[PDB]
Order: C-alpha cells, then sequence, then structure tokens
C-alpha cells in the first residue's frame, strides 16, 4: 500500500522513535534539583561546592547524576515559568543565618531573613511543589555566631523567649521555616547546617536524595 | 564539502571475488539510505542494490541477487559492496549513491565518481537515442514507461539524470516536477501517467550529455537507455 | 530624575495614540461578518468537507 | 441437587468472569499505555496473565465437572491438572519477583535508578517464573498420572504419597512465604514526629495485608493435602471444608489485581484515561 | 512639582482616549451579529495522535504547506511531524531543553525556539549534510523567550519576560528593532497577515499593536483583568483575539480601537493558553488549563463546540493555513488532529 520511498520514511521515523525513548530512559535516570534562595544567601558558594538566563550544573557523585538549575539570574514573573520545573527530585534552598539582623538593601525597611520566609513559604506551598521535598541550607552559620554575640535574635525575633546560646539561635531559625510547611504529610523538609569550609554538604543531598528515591518508589507502589 | 570516494575495482579473473569500498565525507553518513548503480561500457545505467539508514532494510537486482553483498560501516562512514562469482556481465563503473528519505527529501541527490571493473520488472523506455541541439534553443526529451509511475499518494516517482562526458550522473529532477539543489531553472520536467518531458529551455555547453529517466515507485529501480545531447 | 524623564515619554505616547482615526463600532462590526460570510464556503472547520477531499480520514 | 447445583454455576461462573475481565484491564492498561514500561510494569502484566487464564481455563473446566458430573476425559484431565496447577504457581512465582524488585528498589536505590534493564533480561525474568512454575508440579502430575487407578477422581496422582506433596508444598508454599515476609519486613526497614508515624503504621498496613491475604488463600489447601495424605484420605469424598479451602486458592487470582496492579500510582492513570 | 503635573495630564490623556472610544462605539458586534444563523454544533474527531514526546508540550507552529508542524517540548526535543502520515520528519536535540515557543519559518527552510535561556535559536532544516544544525543564536534578552514568529527567511520577531520585544536579524545575529512600552512580561506575538504590524500580549492586562518598521506603539488594547497569554490575528488583519487568566477571550478591532466582543463561560474559571481562528474567521478556538479546547463562534460568542482529547492542559493550538485542520498540544506529552466530517 505504501510506496517504496513510503516505506523508507516510515523506517527514517522509526529510528527517530527508538533514539526519543532511548534518551527519555537516560533523562529518567538523572536527579533534577531546582536550587532556590534569595541573593547573597550563600547560594553561589553551594554551586562551588557541588562542582543571562537558567544556570544548569551537571555533577556526578556516588553514580548519581545530578542536574541543579539555578533560576536565580531570572528577573521576570516567577508564576509564569515555576511551572516547569514541576517534577524534580527535590527542592534546594538556601538561607543565610547571618542575614537575621541585616535589612534588605532595596526595600531599606524588611528583614533579610524575613524576606527568604515568605519566599520559602511561598514555594514550599506553591501547588506546583505539592509532593516535591524541599532540602534547606542554613549557611553562614561561622558568621552566625559572631554576629549573635553582638545582635540578638530580638531584632529579627521580637518574639523570641530563647536564650543567646549558638545551638539554641540556630535551632529556632530552623523551625521557624519548617512551621511554614502547611503540607507536613505530602512532603518532608531536610535542614543542613552548611559552611564555606564544610565538604559533607554533597553528602547531605545525597542522602536526602535517596531518602526521597525511597519513598517515591513506596508511593508509587501504593504502600503510602 | 560532501565526499563520495569508491575504491577496490579493478581487472578481475572470472568467478572471482572483489570488494567495493565507498568512503563518506562531509556530511551525516549515518542518516542516508545507500545505493550502488552500475553503468555498462557504452551503456546505460543499471541499479545494483540497496540498504537503508540503519542497516534495516536491503535490496538487490536480480542479475545480482545472491552473489553481491551490500554493507555499511556507519562508524567509519563506509559503504561496502562484496561481490563473488564475477561474470562477464559484471563489468562496469559502480557509482556510490546516497538516498535520504523523508517527506520532501530529495533522493539521489549526491552520486560518487564511481569505480571501474573489468572482468576478464517497470520498463522504461527512451526511444530517442541521440538529439542534434544548438546552443540557446530549446529542446525537450521524452520518457515512457510501461507502468504509471503516480502513486494514490499524488507522487509521481520518476526522476532525471544528467551524465556529462567524463562525469558521474547529477540529479535534475526529483519526482516528476521538483528540480534538484544547485540545478538551473531552465530544466523543468513535466509528465502524466507514463510519458513524460524533460524540458530545457536556453541549452548552454555544460547541458550536452546523455540524461536518464529513472523510476522510483518500485524495487528493482530501473533507468532507460537514455538520451544524448550533441553539438 | 528617572521619574521626570519617564513621565514626559508616557505622555508623548498617549499623544499618538489619541490622535488616530476611529471608525463606528457598526462599520468594524460589518466589516468583520462581511469576511466571514464571504469566505465561509472555503472554511473545513466551519463547513466540513466531503471525506474524498480530506486529507486527514 | 438441581436448583442448588444451578445457583452454585451462576456463582462460580461470576468469580470466574470477575477473574477474567480483572485481570484484562491489567492487560489492556500496559497494551494501551507506553509509559508503563518499568520493571515493575512487566512484573505485573506476567502476574495478570497467570490469573487471566485461571478464570478462562480452569474455572469454566472446573465447573460441569464438579457439579454435572460430566467426566472428565483421560486426555482433559491431565491437561487441566498441568495447566491449573501451572497458573496458580506462577502467580505464587510473580508475587515473589514482584516483592523482590520492591525489595531492590529501597534496599539499593541508587543502584536500582540507574541500572539500564533491557527487554532481554527482563524477559528472561518472567520467562523463569514460568519455567520454574513449571518445574514444581508438571512433571510431577505427568509422572505420577500413572499411578492412579480406573476410576479415579481428577486430582494428581502423587496425592497418595505424602512426602511428595510435602515437597513440592515446600516449594511453591513455604518458601516464597519466607521471602516474601523477608522482603516485606526489609521494605518495613527502609524508613529508616506524628505524620512519621502514622505514615510508618500505613506502611505496616498495606505490607501485612499483601503477606497476609496471599497466606490465607494458600495455607488452608497446601496444609489440609498433606494432612489427608498422611492419613490416607486423599482419595475418597471430601468435606465441605475441603472444598472451600478449594476455592481459595482460586480466590487468589481474582484479589491479585486488585492489591498490586489498582493500587499501583501508574495502572491507576492508566485505567482513568481508559475509562475517561 | 514638574513631575506631579506630569502624571496628571497622562490621566487626562487616559479620559480623552476613553472618551474618544465610547464616541465611536455606536453599536455592539452582539447586535450587529444577531441576525445571522448560527454555526450550529462543531463535532471535530481526532484524525491523528502524534506520540513521541516524553514531556510537556508547550509550543506547536504549523508550516505554511498546511502538512509539516514543529512542536517543542521540554523534553529538549523539537520534533518536525508529518501531519499525513504521523512521520517524524526531524528530531531536533536543543541545547536548552527549557524550551517555550517554537516557530516554523514560512519557506519551511528554518525552525526556531526558545525559553528560559534567553536565547531564540535558528535551525536550518534544508543542509547538504542531512541534519538540522543551529544557524544562529540570538542573544539580546534578559528574560526569557515567550514567542516567536518569522517574517521571511532573515527576520524573526521575539517576545520575551523582560516586557519587550525585539525584531532581529538574522544574517547578523542583531536587534535591529526594539519594541519597549510593556510594564509586565510580554507572553505572546500574532503576525499581521502583511507583516506590516504586530500585536503582543504582556502579563500587564494589555495588548499592544507595534509597527514593524517604524518600530514604535500604535495603539494599546486594556479590558483583561489578568496577564493575557495568548493572541492571534483575525484573518483579514483589522482585528485580534487574546486569551487571559480570567478565563475570557476577547475581540479587538484595530480601526475601532477597542474591545468588540468577551468569549467567557461561568462554568470557564481556569486561564487561557491558546487562541486561534479558522480560515474564514467564523470560528475562534481557545486552549484552557481545564484540559480542553472550546470553539467559540467569533461573531456571536457562542461555544460551538468542544475538542476533549487530553489528560493535561491544553498548551497550544494551530490551525493550518488551508483552514482543514486543528492542532493541540498539550502537558500529557501527546498532539492530536482534528477535523468534522460531513
Ligand atoms: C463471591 C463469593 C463470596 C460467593 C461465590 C463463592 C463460590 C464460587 C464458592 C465459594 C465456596 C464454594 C463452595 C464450597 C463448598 C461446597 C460444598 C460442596 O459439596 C459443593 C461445592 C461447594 C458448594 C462450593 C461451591 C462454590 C463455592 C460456593
Ligand atoms: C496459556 C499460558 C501459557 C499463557 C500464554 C498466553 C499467550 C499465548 C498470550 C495470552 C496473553 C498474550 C499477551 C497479552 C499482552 C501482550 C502485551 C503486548 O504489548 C505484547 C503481546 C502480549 C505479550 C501478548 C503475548 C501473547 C500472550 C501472552
Ligand atoms: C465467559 C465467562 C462468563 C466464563 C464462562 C463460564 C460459564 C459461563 C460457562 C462455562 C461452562 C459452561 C457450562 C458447561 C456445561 C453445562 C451443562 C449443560 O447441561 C448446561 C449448560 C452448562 C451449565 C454450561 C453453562 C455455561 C458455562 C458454565
Ligand atoms: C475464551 C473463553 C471464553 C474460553 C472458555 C472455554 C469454555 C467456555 C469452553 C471450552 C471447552 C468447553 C467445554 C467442552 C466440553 C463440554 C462437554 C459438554 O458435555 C458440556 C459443555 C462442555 C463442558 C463445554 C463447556 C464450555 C467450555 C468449557
Ligand atoms: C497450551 C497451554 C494452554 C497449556 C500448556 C500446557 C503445557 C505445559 C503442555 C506440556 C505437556 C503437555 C501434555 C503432554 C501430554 C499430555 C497427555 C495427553 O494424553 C493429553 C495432552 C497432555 C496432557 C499435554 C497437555 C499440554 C501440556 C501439559
Ligand atoms: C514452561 C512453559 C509451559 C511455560 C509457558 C509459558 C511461557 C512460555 C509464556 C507465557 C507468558 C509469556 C510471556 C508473556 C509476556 C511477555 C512480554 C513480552 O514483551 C515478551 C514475551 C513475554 C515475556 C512472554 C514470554 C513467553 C511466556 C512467558
Ligand atoms: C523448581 C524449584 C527449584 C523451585 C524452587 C522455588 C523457589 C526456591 C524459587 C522459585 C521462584 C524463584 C524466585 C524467582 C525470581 C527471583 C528473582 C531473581 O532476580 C532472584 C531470585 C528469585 C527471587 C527466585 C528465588 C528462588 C525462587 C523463589
Ligand atoms: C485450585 N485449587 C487448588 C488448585 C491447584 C493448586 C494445588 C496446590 N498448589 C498448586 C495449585 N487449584
Amino acid at each position: 500500500t505504501l510506496s517504496a520511498e513510503d516505506k523508507a520514511a516510515v523506517e527514517r521515523s522509526k529510528m527517530i522513535d527508538r533514539n526519543l525513548r532511548e534518551d527519555g530512559e537516560k533523562a529518567a535516570r538523572e536527579v533534577k534539583l531546582l536550587l532556590l534562595g534569595a541573593g547573597e544567601s550563600g547560594k553561589n558558594t553551594i554551586v562551588k561546592q557541588m562542582k543571562t538566563g537558567i544556570v544548569e550544573t551537571h555533577f556526578t557523585f556516588k553514580d548519581l547524576h545530578f542536574k541543579m538549575f539555578d533560576v536565580g539570574a531570572q528577573r521576570s514573573e516567577r508564576k509564569k515559568w515555576i511551572h516547569c520545573f514541576e517534577g524534580v527530585t527535590a527542592i534546594i534552598f538556601c538561607v543565610a543565618l547571618s542575614d537575621y539582623d541585616l535589612v534588605l538593601a532595596e526595600d531599606e525597611e524588611m528583614n533579610r531573613m524575613h524576606a527568604s520566609m515568605k519566599l520559602f513559604d511561598s514555594i514550599c506551598n506553591n501547588k506546583w511543589f505539592t509532593d516535591t521535598s524541599i532540602i534547606l541550607f542554613l549557611n553562614k552559620k561561622d558568621l552566625f555566631e559572631e554576629k549573635i554575640k553582638k545582635s540578638p535574635l530580638t531584632i529579627c525575633y521580637p518574639e523570641y523567649a530563647g536564650s543567646n546560646t549558638y545551638e539554641e539561635a540556630a535551632a529556632y531559625i530552623q523551625c521557624q521555616f519548617e512551621d511554614l510547611n502547611k503540607r507536613k504529610d505530602t512532603k518532608e523538609i531536610y535542614t543542613h547546617f552548611t559552611c564555606s569550609t564544610d565538604t559533607k554538604n554533597v553528602q547531605f543531598v545525597f542522602d536526602a536524595v535517596t531518602d526521597v528515591i525511597i519513598k517515591n518508589n513506596l508511593k508509587d507502589c501504593g504502600l503510602f | 564539502d560532501v565526499q563520495l570516494v569508491e575504491s577496490g575495482g579493478g581487472l578481475v579473473q572470472p568467478g572471482g571475488s572483489r570488494k567495493l569500498s565507498c568512503s563518506a565525507s562531509g556530511f551525516a553518513f549515518s542518516s542516508f539510505g545507500m545505493h550502488w548503480v552500475r553503468q555498462a561500457p557504452e551503456k546505460g545505467l543499471e541499479w545494483v542494490a540497496y540498504i537503508s539508514s540503519g542497516s534495516g532494510t536491503i535490496y538487490y537486482a536480480d542479475t545480482v541477487k545472491g552473489r553481491f553483498t551490500i554493507s555499511r560501516d556507519d562508524p567509519k562512514n563506509t559503504l561496502f559492496l562484496q561481490m563473488t562469482s564475477l561474470r562477464s556481465e559484471d563489468t562496469a563503473m559502480y557509482y556510490c549513491v546516497r538516498s535520504i528519505y523523508y517527506y520532501g527529501s530529495s533522493p539521489f541527490d549526491f552520486w560518487g565518481q564511481g569505480t571501474t571493473l573489468t572482468v576478464s520488472d517497470i520498463v522504461m523506455t527512451q526511444a530517442t537515442s541521440s538529439v542534434p541541439v544548438t546552443p540557446g534553443e530549446s529542446v525537450s526529451i521524452s520518457c515512457r514507461s510501461s507502468k504509471s509511475l503516480l502513486h494514490s499518494n499524488g507522487n509521481t516517482y520518476l526522476y532525471w539524470f544528467l551524465q556529462r562526458p567524463g562525469q558521474s550522473p547529477q540529479l535534475l529532477i526529483y519526482r516528476m516536477s521538483n528540480l534538484a539543489s544547485g540545478v538551473p531553472d531552465r530544466f523543468s520536467g513535466s509528465g502524466s501517467g507514463t510519458a513524460f518531458t524533460l524540458t530545457i529551455s536556453r541549452l548552454e555547453a555544460e547541458d550536452v550529455g546523455v540524461y536518464y529517466c529513472m523510476q522510483h515507485l518500485e524495487y528493482p529501480l530501473t533507468f532507460g537507455a537514455g538520451t544524448k545531447l550533441e553539438l | 530624575t528617572a521619574s521626570i524623564a519617564q513621565a514626559r515619554k508616557l505622555v508623548e505616547q498617549l499623544k499618538m495614540e489619541a490622535n488616530i482615526d476611529r471608525i463606528k463600532v457598526s462599520k468594524a462590526a460589518a466589516d468583520l461578518m462581511a469576511y466571514c460570510e464571504a469566505h465561509a464556503k472555503e472554511d473545513p472547520l466551519l463547513t466540513p468537507v466531503p471525506a474524498s477531499e480530506n486529507p486527514f480520514r | 441437587s438441581l436448583s442448588t447445583r444451578v445457583t452454585l454455576a451462576f456463582f462460580m461462573s461470576l468469580v470466574a468472569f470477575a477473574i477474567m475481565l480483572g485481570n484484562a484491564l491489567v492487560i489492556l492498561a500496559f497494551v494501551v499505555d507506553k509509559n508503563l514500561r518499568h520493571r515493575s510494569s512487566y512484573f505485573f502484566l506476567n502476574l495478570a496473565i497467570s490469573d487471566f487464564f485461571v478464570g478462562v481455563i480452569s474455572i469454566p473446566l472446573y465447573i460441569p465437572h464438579t457439579l454435572f458430573e460430566w467426566d472428565f476425559g483421560k486426555e482433559i484431565c491431565v491437561f487441566w491438572l498441568t495447566t491449573d496447577y501451572l497458573l496458580c504457581t506462577a502467580s505464587v512465582y510473580n508475587i515473589v519477583l514482584i516483592s523482590y524488585d520492591r525489595y531492590l528498589s529501597v534496599s539499593n536505590a541508587v543502584s536500582y535508578r540507574t541500572q539500564h534493564t533491557g527487554v532481554l533480561k527482563i524477559v528472561t525474568l518472567m520467562v523463569a517464573v514460568w519455567v520454574l512454575a513449571f518445574l514444581v508440579n508438571g512433571p510431577m502430575i505427568l509422572v505420577s498420572e500413572s499411578w492412579k487407578d480406573e476410576g479415579s477422581e481428577c486430582e494428581p496422582g502423587f496425592f497418595s504419597e505424602w512426602y511428595i506433596l510435602a515437597i513440592t508444598s515446600f516449594l511453591e508454599f513455604v518458601i516464597p512465604v519466607i521471602l516474601v515476609a523477608y522482603f516485606n519486613m526489609n521494605i518495613y526497614w527502609s524508613l529508616w514526629e506524628h505524620v512519621e508515624l502514622l505514615r510508618a503504621r500505613r506502611l505496616a498496613k498495606s505490607l501485612a495485608i499483601l503477606l497476609g491475604v496471599f497466606a490465607v488463600c494458600w495455607a488452608p489447601y497446601s496444609l489440609f493435602t498433606i494432612v489427608l495424605s498422611f492419613y490416607s484420605s486423599a482419595t475418597g469424598p471430601k468435606s465441605v471444608w475441603y472444598r472451600i479451602a478449594f476455592w481459595l486458592q482460586w480466590f487468589n487470582s481474582f484479589v491479585n489485581p486488585l492489591l498490586y496492579p489498582l493500587c499501583h500510582k501508574r495502572f491507576q492513570k492508566a485505567f482513568l484515561k481508559i475509562f475517561c | 512639582s514638574e513631575l506631579d503635573q506630569l502624571r496628571q495630564e497622562a490621566e487626562q490623556l487616559k479620559n480623552q482616549i476613553r472618551d474618544a472610544r465610547k464616541a465611536c462605539a455606536d453599536a455592539t458586534l452582539s447586535q450587529i451579529t444577531n441576525n445571522i444563523d448560527p454555526v450550529g454544533r462543531i463535532q471535530m474527531r481526532t484524525r491523528r495522535t502524534l506520540r513521541g514526546h516524553l514531556a510537556k508540550i508547550y509550543a506547536m507552529h504549523w508550516g505554511t504547506d498546511s502538512r509539516l508542524l514543529v512542536s517543542a517540548s521540554q523534553d529538549g526535543k523539537l520534533i518536525i511531524w508529518d501531519s499525513y502520515t504521523t512521520n517524524k520528519v526531524h528530531a531536533i536535540p536543543l541545547r536548552s531543553s527549557w524550551v517555550m515557543t517554537c516557530a516554523y519559518a514560512p519557506s519551511g527552510n528554518y525552525v526556531a525556539c526558545g525559553g528560559l535561556d534567553n536565547i531564540c535559536s535558528i535551525y536550518n532544516l534544508k543542509t547538504r549534510e542531512g541534519n538540522v544544525r543551529v544557524s544562529r543564536e540570538l542573544a539580546g534578552h534578559t528574560g526569557y523567550l515567550s514567542c516567536c514568529r518569522f517574517l521571511d527567511d532573515n527576520q524573526i520577531v521575539t517576545s520575551s519576560g523582560d516586557t519587550t520585544c525585539a525584531l532581529w536579524d538574522i544574517e547578523t545575529g542583531q536587534q535591529t528593532t526594539t519594541f519597549t512600552g510593556h510594564t509586565g512580561d510580554v507572553m505572546s506575538l500574532s503576525l499581521a497577515p502583511d507583516t506590516r504590524l504586530f500585536v503582543s500580549g504582556a502579563c500587564d492586562a494589555s495588548a499592544k499593536l507595534w509597527d514593524v518598521r517604524e518600530g514604535m506603539c500604535r495603539q494599546t488594547f486594556t479590558g483583561h483583568e489578568s496577564d493575557i497569554n495568548a493572541i492571534c490575528f483575525f484573518p483579514n488583519g483589522n482585528a485580534f483575539a487574546t486569551g487571559s487568566d480570567d478565563a475570557t477571550c476577547r475581540l479587538f478591532d484595530l480601526r475601532a480601537d477597542q474591545e468588540l466582543m468577551t468569549y467567557s463561560h461561568d462554568n470557564i474559571i481556569c486561564g487561557i493558553t491558546s487562541v486561534s481562528f479558522s480560515k474564514s474567521g467564523r470560528l475562534l478556538l481557545a486552549g484552557y488549563d481545564d484540559f480542553n479546547c472550546n470553539v467559540w463562534d467569533a461573531l456571536k460568542a457562542d461555544r460551538a463546540g468542544v475538542l476533549a482529547g487530553h489528560d493535561n492542559r491544553v498548551s497550544c493550538l494551530g490551525v493550518t493555513d488551508d483552514g482543514m485542520a486543528v492542532a493541540t498540544g498539550s502537558w500529557d506529552s501527546f498532539l492530536k488532529i482534528w477535523n468534522g466530517s460531513s
């Protein structure tokens, strides 16, 4: 029913279909991570440890290929393209602990730490990331300890009844972000304390991703 | 640039074996189907074999089926033709032809220079063997087919080739009306059903040569005798 | 002086848009209605063609 | 009585239709949806195929012979025994393969994700299930067929020897139960405050149902025949409770599509797409 | 002082334009087209299903021969389809997979695409090597590329999320003209049939009419309550339709310089992704977030039919130049070809 050239064109289409299938299988094995965080939050320092539009970082760690997407350079409306990342394995959110007492440069009246809270709450409770786990990096821990002695958390948190010790101050900030999670059953938040001299930040992502992968398989089978 | 170099031809004893190679450079070899076309001395073109892109489909002419084997090496961009039990009927110049197949493609667009081997079905008719021509004058060449080359999909799988003296064939018209890339607009292909005409307005010195009409409706691909233009 | 420079540009643009010739909506509506009527027969989606003339049988 | 036999035949046909229809949908979802070519999806297909023919071959042949006293031919009875034992045993070995696949998905999540399993390796696992299922009961049914006397009931000939029943039951029931219990227990340990405690309780209940239903549907008849064969009561009149244990084995094929494929997220989407 | 006085003059000019539009609003398109008979029920069947994309399809564009089409998906693949046979003619792997738009050149020799990488990449389809290669990467936008349309083989217009549109010279790789004036991300553009004008819709809920050669905004169209996602010229070039997140489609007239008709339903509460007209312009087809495509009567604002064949958002659609069929792309990774039967 087909001519000689029609049959050859169908065979070419079959070869294209085979190549599309192979590329899709390779893509599905990779781990996609959405890298978020406000400016001057140590996000750039994280990329170096992991070794004008969207920046993609590729790295391999323990036979797992990671694709990390940085979207901080984009200044357009977030809601018009945030749905493009629906389906990533996890979201990496960077928060600078040393910015609790700082004030946002543009606003000049908004606390820098409170700026990350509204960004975290929007991403965590976003409809496109209902079942997406979040990896939270609390950076500048060494600098945060220095600022705690001079400036207490009362400036950032007026309704704070805790002490000014390093352990108590850091723990309170971590609980503040995890409380923003309005869906504590569908998604989980993994919090890690990072520093410029730390070398275990890649291991934490691998451990958190491995935990996400295991729970994804259990949820797919209907066990959860 | 797109290149197709053939090698391995030469004088062989009857009943012997010979391996022809076609090395491709300057284009995506794995994307093109490949044909072997031979031309006996002082004779017309005769299609030999076809291997598709991806090596999934292989066709042979009846006169060579069982004796010739066509193969390709995609990583090396080499096309092979293994010949066995060579007869005196196999003495010809063997051409390596690339052909890609998708909607709107131009198969048989590039031919190799060819290698010479010397040994010690729809009928396409070109009744006019030779045509005396003068420069600047319009010439028409006629071709006939035993079967209608018009398929139910609207295509008429008729091709026109020009083989200038000493040169490999070049594609002029593919699927009976379309003009091949790099061909002057003065060439025009017209046909219907079984009768086809190639019109050459304002003939020039370069147009002198033999013109072949080929059908690509079904295998085996068959050529016309050829019409020669002389000054 | 960024705001004052932008204000002049915004005012100047609105002047160009306010000086165009506008036809009546009834005149514009009639032209759209006329075009649809004139090309109604050659619209396959509006009037489906017989299956013999449909490339997507 | 004739009145009670007609009602039983309708009930036998009902479950046979449910087994046929339920497993056909799993097969249909596989063919229609090309987003169902994971390792788990192929194993669900192999499980659905073995269960599908239980209601297409095993049960419809059983209805007239048991209720309407249609005499099985010597050729048919040997065929029916071998094909029924193969289908039931393949379903059990598919559960082991499915549980093993889930065990690997959580035991070594990285290696499970990044491995490329071709069709050739997957088909080898699917074929090995059917081949192993046949070897447990296939050759023994054929070899022991001559042992039966003329006019005996259409049951495998090795029912007289209790130790042969113990060996087959150990291979087809006891070993699969241990492996499924082992794999499901390790799936429970892969997790390692109210949400986490609630989630683990939900996971534990699901893995217990999968193991509980398989054990409940297969333990009675497997243990019933061994005890009767030990007391030389394998051949003769059969009690009602014995027949109930016989039908529990077939009921596993009815609930298998509901547990494994129907609870899978990817198969649920395929079902919705087909029906909508 | 000076700034306060100037911003008061803008309000006076806005009132002057609004009064001018009201003066020429003598009648309504609904009143004009009341007498004409309705189009009836529009029934379209899925003639073809194009399978092979493995991710969300974000854009598609027909070629001018009404047979070839190009679709873009975020699996990093540009695919060219033979719609008659469903054969795949080409599969172009994209350097950046975050593609949001794709365009087919009217000559058929080029396709274009671009997304969050802020680049419009031009691909040559007719090469002696037999493969599709990148011929140009148009850099210069500081936001994502939302739409692109060829004027010819050498010129293309792009709209970006940096609130600007640009006209590009493909051979030199430079944007000859920059179209500024939108205060939000420009999400779509449509070319007039003569390619002398184009309309663009942005997230400031406004549509601006631009002169390609002169390079300035001729008219601004407002009336939407949310971001405009889609825009399409009427076949005669004297009108265009828009689609917004407020679940409405509006038909604006160029010469009357105002909205003529609104296409909304009470059941429809989802955003609109794509809009297109039939060959005669009598039908307005719109893709929606509720997984459906609603066929509207352009003149009478009646929902003529529904194309329900996708399990996720209808992200794009297009009607062939001959008007024979309509293609719908979706986030479910499938393309479908629709037309009716006698
Ligand atoms: C869908 C379920 C709940 C109802 C149908 C179950 C039917 C198919 C099964 C379950 C128990 C089975 C019964 C078990 C015991 C006996 C007693 C025996 O002397 C005749 C067969 C008979 C009567 C079986 C007939 C079929 C049977 C009734
Ligand atoms: C009777 C026992 C041995 C089972 C054998 C039944 C065989 C012959 C039949 C019944 C069900 C059929 C399968 C049903 C579904 C599919 C999926 C399709 O995409 C490939 C064919 C395939 C795999 C069929 C192959 C042949 C098949 C397996
Ligand atoms: C296709 C699905 C429903 C499975 C089909 C199984 C049922 C419907 C079929 C298979 C075996 C068939 C039975 C075979 C033998 C007899 C005895 C005869 O004197 C009355 C009909 C009767 C009782 C048939 C009734 C229908 C039957 C029970
Ligand atoms: C595709 C599916 C429906 C096939 C199912 C096969 C069933 C319905 C067919 C195959 C063999 C058939 C049996 C063949 C022989 C007999 C003996 C006769 O005295 C009563 C009918 C009876 C018992 C038939 C009943 C129906 C039957 C069991
Ligand atoms: C064909 C599908 C439905 C079932 C496959 C059955 C397979 C395992 C084959 C392998 C050995 C075969 C058996 C070999 C010997 C006999 C004895 C003969 O007197 C009846 C057929 C019968 C009983 C065959 C039935 C079918 C059989 C059991
Ligand atoms: C020991 C003998 C009796 C067992 C006979 C049953 C075997 C041969 C049949 C029954 C079910 C069949 C499988 C059904 C489905 C598939 C999936 C398909 O994509 C590859 C073939 C494959 C894997 C078939 C292989 C052959 C198969 C396993
Ligand atoms: C004929 C005799 C040997 C059968 C013995 C029954 C038991 C021992 C056999 C039958 C089914 C077999 C399982 C079938 C499939 C798999 C998946 C494979 O990747 C690991 C081994 C494993 C888990 C097998 C373990 C051993 C097994 C459970
Ligand atoms: C229905 N009930 C029992 C059967 C046969 C089984 C016997 C014991 N285990 C293997 C299969 N079918």
